[PDB]
């Protein structure tokens, strides 16, 4: 009876506790990330925290290059995050091979969401304690943000945030769009969209960032890449000469 | 390991009873009542549709009476979905037999095969049994009209009149009270409706809450005919028998 | 409720996997071992408790090589360690067979990563009872890694695990601060011998045996090799000298 | 629940130990080895006077030079006997010679621990250990007459004499004092008959007890009732003699 | 090939089957009975590949007897022949097909009529007044096309067969060593022990 | 896939699933078998929890495995079908390869083996059935009667009974059956059988069926009257005292 | 590894209840309301697009899906469970029917296939039942228009009109009042909107409501011309604009 | 505590322990004593054979794996048969495929890995027996100690089983002495019998009770039992 809390079967309330506890794990890394869409780009920002001095800062990341065009930022423990990244890469490579074209951001998201739904229904597979945000500039849909969770749920966003202080970032972004009345950062360059992203990350979290406190991934027509500490520093400088 | 979450659906109780079968039977006892009555010139199958609504489409509905063959039909009492899984395999078994021997399958062979499938879920596999009881009405040239019944345990028996589902105790007593070996299809039709009429947990017994079927050998022909009554047809036979 | 810690892949109400956490306990209860990244290679050292005079000295080697350019050392349940290295070897052989080039350290780290993470996905298996320090030289530099029972791993400047991980980490941090320019393979070997000696205080009860290995582009040509004879003693002394 | 191949805190396999308990409830079986052959005797123990006692087969032939007596859940012994017969016959086909008694025993014991719900070691498909112990007696050129005790644990011991079943602790004590390196086949026979009589609840007669032996000369033979009846009479007389 | 003949008269089906079993240069046996009783009122004769022949006959026999016991009933001749046809039809597309031709003669106690079924190894089944497998048919079909009559008695049927066997013993190259004749009717299956000179 | 060990040892050395399997047998209708000098008789009782059945079609308790051997049982009806089918198949297979029908001991040894196997195989529960198997070996006139049980144990009996109240009826047979002079007739054998059943059936002409098995596949089941006649003569033996 | 869960996770309790199915139904109860109404010349199914955040693009999430050009589905309960069910339904319509008969399956049979899939998650080893109830609307030549409900148990039933989820009890009562066997498609769409309004708390407009119908053939949605017998799909999702136009006449 | 974490080998206790493995180790301790020691030319195995009754035999405890390798067991005999059989096959493979005698050190690694698999998977059980492996290969005499936990160690000498601690302290003392018994087998054996008797208490090693095995420079692994060991009692 009390085992309806160890495996993914329904509780008398029709709830799946294991899925709820999996959601809890997604904040274990105490990191926050957000994604916004530019005019022709998509930017994902994530806090970067390296406490141990014995660590090689260059190997600490939660942003992944799934394919030439798709980028993925993960909120959750690194092992499950890497499990998810490897699968997404294999899935993206297979799609291109079988269907002849690059797997779209939303399709990869649906696919990973479906895989997640399964861990939610079969008892021998545990859900992964992560939330995946996929981004790209789809050849048909344009700038795209699709996020999937341990429930197998997924949807597209105008912008989104994830992590412990997800709500503050969310309402901040919500307010900005209520104001602009458009569903994207009306900027022509990705550098400025990245600046908008970081700027609002600061406002919402009430915190200042050095070049080593952030991690940035950018998506453009035919390519997704991550910024270097220096590319970011240049970004931080620019925003500083406005405040 | 997994062992921790295994219910062990196929074990004996200290009294030598099979838990799951007993519980599946308990489930069946809350299902709409289904009655089967065998006469000299035919067989009657009647069932009460458990739960209905104004918006339920009764013309396109069928939750209790299914055709397995052109000579065999069943009345269901239990989980509809479970019943459908068994009904479909029963239909296939009947066709395999026909293809092998070029003769329609004898009623008992088919009933035994279905009962055997059920028996399996009882002895191996670790799966829950099917929460279903069937009343088979069929005809073959070796025993003529026949009426059988099978339940979750995989056991089956033959009857002159029988009921499955809710209030079978009351239904059986009433049937054992008015049934007579030399009955006639029409007598049976009436006996069936009267019985359901007195066992129903509902206010009155209307046509929208019934399913009727008969297997007769139309004198003007020489072959066997199955007839799953249509809404209107039930409404009619309902007034005639004096239930209006 | 409770019992969330009796089955491997179960998430506790706070999102943790208690069995992995208990695996860690087995690791912290083990011998201390470290790794130091130098300017063109990496050094591996480990404490080898002398249970008794009966142990043939220098015979029970703990550091293991993978392919020809990777070293692996671990603290915890030794058999689990060997198991993980065997996998790494099959994994490296497979990569070389298809791509011709010997496996890059990062790539190799993930192979061990994924395999270890896989053992936290089902209750039919137990997590690994070892934290593993490994690395080597490749197409673009030296790389040091540490993999936890959860499958978590990162690149390190220096790393330690086992009974005296705190002492070691303290020492490693000093080195990191006092050598922003980078230590040398020659230096790292001595420094490693020292840290093992210092970190041996958390077990000062039993006598031990020192074991070092390294992989340096200049000192070993990029091949993993064990430190023996003169270079070994010279490092042992450097420790024995600074232990007073 | 708990695995069928779990260790107790004392380093024992629950299922094997519990298995031994079932063997304790079995009918008594006794074997005695002498330089003139090995005798195997068992307590039929019918459960009703209407049961045809001679249909109780607790002493079976493995091969002309190997016999077997069982005790415990006897139905569990059929596959063991079948395996033994096949191993003995097979060996002869492959080597044109008799299978050694020890080898045959070792083969039977290899089945023992092949139980579990998926033990990582091969394909042990058998839900539980056997609930029967066996006394394997035979003769071979290299080690002469031999008696082995095969248990569900997979271990087999060689004995000069041995008793298994409900009256074993008692009967084993007897065998301790009675056995000596120079017993004759006849002495061994009476000795088995005697001890069975002490432990059996029923009064031993040629219908609720059965003897058999294996000699290099005539191989394994099960004494017919008449032959044992006389041995019983001869025992009663020697006992009353003092 | 061996001689396998069958003729359905008024109230019975008669089967005649050669007695020779020859391998290479030698007639190994001259009293071979190329038949198996499938049920008290159904008989099957067979000819074909050396070992497949009996293995198939006995396999079919085993199955019919099993059905009889399970159902405490005797399958009709038509039912048994359809079962046999399906077995052969499966076989023809298997790894190593059964190379056996059969004649199934049965008396249908429900219809009270004799029935003769001819089935080749491909699973080709046909119901006939008279049938044959092998080269025999080449001399017997036209012979019977001429002398056969629907309402013939069992005795007339036997004389008709005798006419067939004589033609075969005259024009066929091989010495098939005579035939064993069996009658299948409402009372079962009986063997005419006197055909060596009827 | 499913291979959970359902039949396992308990601390006292018992295998409860096999033990509980026997409890299912005790609950089944009674069955008895007695062997004459030239025959074997099998009698079974007929429950009455529900009466309005079609006797023609309702599966009977005594089943023919082959033309010279029959099998009756006590326990789960559904389970018994499985054992009977396997027995029938083995009977035909044996005739096919040995060119001789099975002996009664052989057929018994086979059924018993199937039962035993289901007591130590993963994923399956033991058969809640006990059987009585009787008949005559090919070309033999000496009657045969065997009994098998859930554990896989089997043995022959001069007479035996299984099922509910088998305790009572066995007592009857133990003090009414003389091995010195077995029912020298088909009649007196059937009588001793009916008498034994009456000790528990409590007046049931339609609640007691009997089947007589003689050498050379001579098997027949008595009708209500034939049986009812024995009951009649029996109740008089009593009143005439 | 290897799924060693080969036993059922849904079993009968002493009372005869199948716990997991009951619980699955409770999940359906917490789900957003959805309904379906059958007219004489069509069927309409609708539900609320309960956006989980104003930053989310509710259009990228369809609760109403096309299964075959003449069949659509909507649901209440666990969205992810529904999504995979739709994938499997679309495929079974091909593998078990179109690839055999060269034509799409009639509504009742496809419903029967879906129901089967759901029944298996109720008995197969190692799984839990699907936590959803579907409403499937469709049309086929010999059966005309139809509406079906499929529950977690695998059971299904034909409806004239009905609602599932959150406020199903109230919604059903409201439908029983307005339904009659003479309703034209537009009438049902109208009644559908009215019923859905009682279940919606906040905004009620073409952007928060998802509604589709099964009606006349849409040759304009076929994609090609030249084949007379091919007139287009009967399934059509209404546009946000088409919904608002009908809301003004609410 | 424990009771909740000792149900199977796939469960860690709150402190990082594997009770099923520890319980298996307990089967060894309950096993009769056996000793092993080597010089530079030979390696010897001395084992105390235990008997059920005075009517039973003293179960063998030494198994030959190849002309240059063998072992002694303490605990579940069947598990020793399995492990030694696997060892016989690995030695065999090495000879047939590479015409190379298997290195004792490699044999130890192979055993460790075979035992490790039964400690991380569900359904299986750890092996319940300890083994002492001796052998002469291309690097001289060797002695290994195998524990069901999968831990294998190379020593100059050691002992396992009941009261093994006695013999072990003796060897840890006699070290400098026997390690030099080169070129003289009888001495190494005697030194072994002396170490083993340091664990006696019940009785004294008799003829059909003592079992010795040796292997070395020019000595194929051979087992001595009975009359063959008389000259050492």
């Amino acid at each position: 009876a009390g085992y309806d809390r160890h495996i993914t079967i329904f509780s008398p309330e029709g709830r799946l506790y294991q899925v709820e506890y999996a959601f809890k794990a997604t904040n274990q890394t105490n990191i926050n990330s957000l994604a916004v869409r530019g005019k022709d780009c998509t930017v994902v920002i994530s806090q970067k925290k390296v406490p141990d001095k014995l660590l090689d800062p260059t190997t600490v990341s939660y942003i992944f290059c799934i394919s030439r065009t798709i980028g993925m930022v993960v909120n959750g423990p690194i092992p499950d995050a890497r499990n998810a990244a490897l699968r997404a890469k294999a899935e993206a490579a297979e799609f291109r091979y079988k269907y002849g074209y690059d797997m779209p951001c939303d399709v990869l998201a649906k696919r990973m969401a479906n895989l997640s739904q399964i861990y939610t229904q079969r008892a021998y597979m545990r859900p992964l304690g992560v939330i995946l945000t996929f981004v790209s500039v789809d050849e048909e849909l344009g700038p795209s943000i699709y996020k999937t969770d341990p429930a197998g749920y997924y949807v597209g966003y105008k912008a989104t945030a994830t992590g412990p202080k997800q709500q503050e970032i969310t309402t901040n972004l919500e307010n900005h769009f209520k104001k602009s009345k458009i569903d994207h950062i009306n900027e022509e360059s990705w550098e400025k969209v990245v600046e908008f992203a970081i700027t609002h990350m600061i406002d919402a979290l009430g915190t200042e960032f050095s070049k080593n406190d952030l991690e940035v991934g950018v998506a453009t027509k035919d390519k997704f890449f991550t910024l270097s500490a220096e590319n970011i520093e240049e970004r931080l400088v620019a925003i500083a000469e406005q405040d | 390991g997994s062992r921790r979450y295994d219910s062990r659906t196929t074990i004996f109780s200290p009294e030598g009873r099979l838990y799951q079968v007993e519980y599946a039977l308990e489930s069946i006892s809350h299902a709409g009542t289904a009655i089967g009555i065998m006469a000299s010139d035919g067989i009657v199958l009647a069932a009460e549709r458990k739960v209905t609504s104004t918006l339920l489409e009764q013309d396109t509905s069928t939750e209790k009476l299914y055709k397995l063959n052109d000579k065999i039909a069943v009345a269901v009492a239990g989980l509809t979905a479970d019943a459908e899984i068994l009904i479909n395999t029963a239909r296939i078994h009947a066709q395999n037999y026909l293809k092998t021997y070029n003769e329609d399958i004898p009623v008992e062979i088919l009933v035994r095969r279905l009962s055997d499938i059920k028996q399996g879920y009882t002895q191996h596999g670790g799966l829950r049994p099917f929460g279903v009881s069937f009343i088979y009405a069929g005809y073959d040239d070796r025993y003529g009209y026949q009426l059988y019944t099978s339940n979750p345990s995989g056991n089956y028996t033959g009857w002159k009149a029988i009921s499955v589902g809710a209030n079978t105790s009351a239904a059986q007593t009433l049937l054992q009270m008015d049934y007579k070996d030399d009955m006639k299809v029409d007598d049976a039709i009436e006996l069936a409706l009267k019985t359901l009429s007195k066992t129903t947990d509902s206010s009155a017994l209307t046509y929208d809450r019934l399913e009727f079927a008969t297997i007769r050998k139309g004198a003007n022909d020489g072959e066997v005919y199955q007839k799953i009554f249509k809404p209107q047809e039930i409404k009619d036979i309902l007034v005639k028998t004096g239930i209006t | 409720g409770t019992g969330y810690d009796l089955s491997n892949s179960v998430f506790s109400p706070d999102g943790r996997n208690f069995q992995v956490e208990y695996a860690v306990k087995a690791v912290e209860n083990g011998t201390t071992s470290i790794g130091i990244k130098c300017n063109d290679g990496v050094v591996f050292a480990v404490e080898k408790l002398i249970t008794s005079k009966l142990l043939v000295p220098q015979k029970n080697v703990k550091i293991q090589v993978v392919d020809r350019h990777i070293g692996c050392v671990y603290s915890g349940l030794i058999p689990d360690g060997r198991h993980l290295v065997n996998r790494g070897r099959e994994e490296a052989a497979s990569f070389k067979k298809l791509y011709k080039t010997p496996i890059p350290i990062p790539a190799f780290a993930d192979r061990l990563g994924q395999y270890v993470q896989a053992h936290t996905l089902y209750n039919s298996v137990r997590p690994f009872g070892v934290s593993t320090i490994f690395g080597g030289v490749d197409k673009n530099g030296a790389h040091l890694y540490m993999l936890e029972p959860s499958g978590s791993y990162w690149g390190y400047k220096g790393a330690a695990t086992g009974k005296g991980r705190q002492s070691a980490k303290a020492e490693l941090e000093k080195l990191v601060d006092h050598h922003p320019e980078g230590l040398s393979a020659r230096e790292a070997v001595k420094q490693a011998a020292k840290i093992i000696y210092l970190a041996h205080e958390d077990n000062k009860e039993k006598d031990f045996e020192l074991e070092i290995s390294w992989c340096s582009l200049s000192e070993t040509n990029g091949l993993h090799k064990f430190v023996k004879g003169d270079l070994l003693q010279e490092a042992i002394d450097f420790a024995q000298k600074e232990i007073n | 629940d708990r695995g069928v191949s779990t260790f107790s805190p004392e380093g024992r396999l629950f299922q094997v130990e519990y298995s031994l308990e079932a063997i304790k409830l079995g009918s008594t079986a006794i074997g005695i080895a002498t330089k003139e052959g090995v005798v195997l005797g068992v307590e039929k123990r019918a459960t009703s006077p209407l049961l045809e006692s001679d249909s109780i087969e607790k002493i079976v032939e493995i091969d002309r030079h190997i016999g077997c007596a069982m005790s415990g859940l006897t139905a569990d012994a059929r596959s063991m006997i079948e395996h033994a017969r096949t191993a003995a016959v097979t060996h002869n086909l492959y080597y044109d010679e008799d299978i050694n008694v020890e080898s045959l025993t070792q083969s039977v014991c290899d089945l023992a621990l092949r139980f579990g719900e998926g033990a990582s070691g091969e394909e042990r498909l058998m839900s539980r250990p056997f609930g029967v112990a066996l006394l394997i007696a035979g003769h071979d050129a290299d080690d002469g007459y031999q008696l082995f005790h095969a248990e569900p644990s997979g271990t087999f011991y060689r004995y000069n004499a041995k008793a298994i079943g409900s009256g074993s602790e008692g009967a084993q004590a007897e065998l301790l004092n009675e056995w000596h390196s120079s017993l004759t086949l006849k002495e061994a026979e009476l000795l088995v008959l005697k001890i069975l009589k002490q432990v059996m609840e029923e009064k031993l007669d040629e219908n609720n007890a059965q003897l058999s032996c294996i000699t290099k000369q005539d191989g394994f033979k099960i004494y017919d009732n008449e032959k044992t009846a006389e041995l019983i009479k001869e025992l009663k007389e020697k006992e009353a003699a003092e | 090939m061996d001689i396998i003949l069958g003729i359905r008269v008024q109230d019975s089906v008669i089967l005649a089957s050669s007695k020779a079993v020859t391998r290479g240069i030698s007639v190994l046996k001259d009293s071979d009975d190329k038949t198996r009783q499938l049920s008290p009122h159904t008989l099957m004769s067979f000819a074909g590949e050396a070992g497949d022949t009996v293995q198939f006959a006995e396999y079919i026999q085993a199955n019919i007897q099993l059905y009889s016991i399970r159902e405490d009933y005797e399958l009709s001749p038509q039912a048994v022949s359809s079962f046999v046809r399906q077995e052969l039809a499966k076989s023809i597309r298997s790894r190593r097909p059964y190379q056996v031709n059969v004649l199934i003669g049965g008396y249908d106690k429900k219809k009270n009529k004799p029935e003769l079924y001819q089935i080749d190894y491909l699973g080709t089944k046909v119901e006939l007044p008279y049938g044959a497998h092998g080269y025999s048919g080449f001399y017997t079909f036209s012979l019977l096309d001429h002398h056969y009559r629907p309402d013939m008695t069992t005795e007339e049927g036997l004389d008709l067969l005798k006419l067939c066997v004589q033609e075969l013993e005259k024009r066929m190259p091989m010495d098939f060593k005579g035939v064993i004749v069996k009658i299948v009717d409402k009372d079962g299956i009986r063997q005419v022990d006197d055909f060596q000179a009827q | 896939g499913y291979d959970r060990a359902l039949s396992i040892f308990s601390p006292d050395g018992h295998i409860f699933q096999v033990e509980y399997a026997l409890e299912a047998v005790k609950r089944g209708t009674c069955a008895v078998g007695v062997k004459g000098k030239n025959c074997v008789v099998l009698g079974c009782e007929r429950r009455s929890t529900l009466k309005l059945q079609d006797t023609r079609i309702t599966p009977s308790k005594v089943s023919k495995i082959d033309s010279h051997v029959v099998l009756s049982f006590s326990g789960l009806n559904a389970d018994s079908r499985i054992l009977i089918e396997k027995a029938r198949v083995e009977a035909q297979s044996h005739r096919l390869t040995l060119e001789d029908p099975v002996t009664v001991e052989y057929l018994t040894r086979y059924v018993a083996g199937v039962q035993q196997r289901y007591t130590q195989s993963g994923g399956v529960r033991p058969f809640g059935v006990s059987t009585l198997i009787a008949g005559f070996d090919p070309r033999d006139d000496e009657p045969k009667l065997y009994q098998t049980e859930p554990s896989g144990i089997y043995s022959s009996w001069s007479a035996q009974t299984i099922g509910r109240n088998s305790k009572t009826v066995r007592e009857f047979l133990e003090k009414n059956y003389d091995r010195k002079e077995p029912p020298a007739t088909v009649e007196e054998c059937v009588k001793l059988t009916v008498r034994s059943l009456l000790e528990v059936v409590q007046t049931g002409a339609k609640n007691i069926e009997i089947t007589v098995v003689k050498p050379d596949s001579d098997i027949v089941a008595l009708s209500s009257e034939e049986i009812n006649q024995y009951v009649t003569q029996i109740e008089q033996e009593k009143q005439e005292q | 590894m290897t799924d060693r869960y080969s036993f059922s996770l849904t079993t009968f309790s002493p009372s005869g209840k199948l716990g997991q199915i009951d619980y699955a139904l409770t999940a359906v109860k917490q789900g957003v309301t959805s309904l379906g109404i059958k007219a004489t010349n069509g069927v309409v199914i609708a539900t609320e697009k309960k956006s989980s955040s104003p930053l989310a693009m509710s259009e990228t999430l369809s609760k109403v899906s096309l299964l075959t050009p003449d069949i659509g589905a909507v649901y209440s309960g666990m969205g992810p469970d529904y999504r995979v069910l739709v994938d499997k339904s679309r495929k079974v319509a091909h593998t078990s029917y179109k690839r055999i008969y060269g034509e799409y399956p009639p509504t009742k049979l496809l419903v029967s296939e879906v129901a089967k899939i759901m029944q298996e998650a109720t008995q197969s080893g190692g799984v839990r039942p699907f936590g959803v109830s579907l409403l499937i609307a469709g049309h086929d030549e010999f059966n005309g228009f139809s509406l079906y409900q499929v529950d977690p148990s695998g059971s299904y039933f034909p409806w004239k009109a009905t609602a599932i989820g959150k406020g199903s009890v109230a919604a059903k009562t409201f439908l029983e009042k307005r339904w009659n066997d003479e309703l034209e498609l537009e009438d049902a769409i109208h009644i559908a909107l009215l019923t859905l309004k009682e279940s919606v708390e906040g905004e009620f407009n073409g952007d928060t409501i998802e509604l589709a119908i099964i009606g006349d053939e849409n040759p304009d949605l076929l994609g090609y011309t030249g084949i007379p017998t091919d007139k287009g799909p009967r399934f059509r999702k209404l546009t946000s604009q088409e919904i608002n136009d009908r809301l003004e006449a609410l | 505590f424990r009771n909740n974490y000792d149900g199977d080998t796939v469960t860690f206790s709150p402190t990082g322990r594997l009770f099923q493995v520890e319980y298996a180790l307990e089967a060894i301790k309950q096993g009769s004593v056996t000793v092993g020691l080597r010089s530079n030319t030979h390696a010897v195995l001395v084992a105390l054979k235990r008997n059920a009754d005075e009517l039973s035999s003293y179960q063998k405890k030494i198994i030959k794996c190849d002309e240059h390798m063998g072992l002694s067991l303490a605990g579940l005999a069947p598990d020793a048969r399995v492990l030694s059989n696997y060892l016989r096959q690995q030695c065999n493979y090495s000879s047939l495929v590479f015409n190379r005698k298997l290195a004792v050190e490699r044999a130890g690694h192979l055993l460790c890995d075979k035992a490790q698999k039964n400690t991380q998977s569900y359904g299986g059980r750890p092996y319940g027996v300890g083994l002492l492996i001796i052998g002469y290969d291309k690097s001289g005499a060797h002695l290994l100690e195998f524990q069901p936990s999968g831990n294998v160690t190379e020593l100059y000498g050691t002992a396992i089983g009941a009261r093994s601690q006695g013999a072990k302290t003796y060897l840890e003392r006699t070290l400098d002495t026997f390690i030099k018994i080169d070129g003289n087998p009888d001495e190494l054996i005697k030194a072994g019998v002396e170490a083993i008797s340091q664990s006696l208490r019940d009785e004294s090693l008799t003829v059909d009770n003592l079992s010795i095995a040796i292997v070395g420079k020019d000595t194929p692994f051979t087992i001595y039992d009975g009359e063959a060991v008389a000259k050492y009692i």
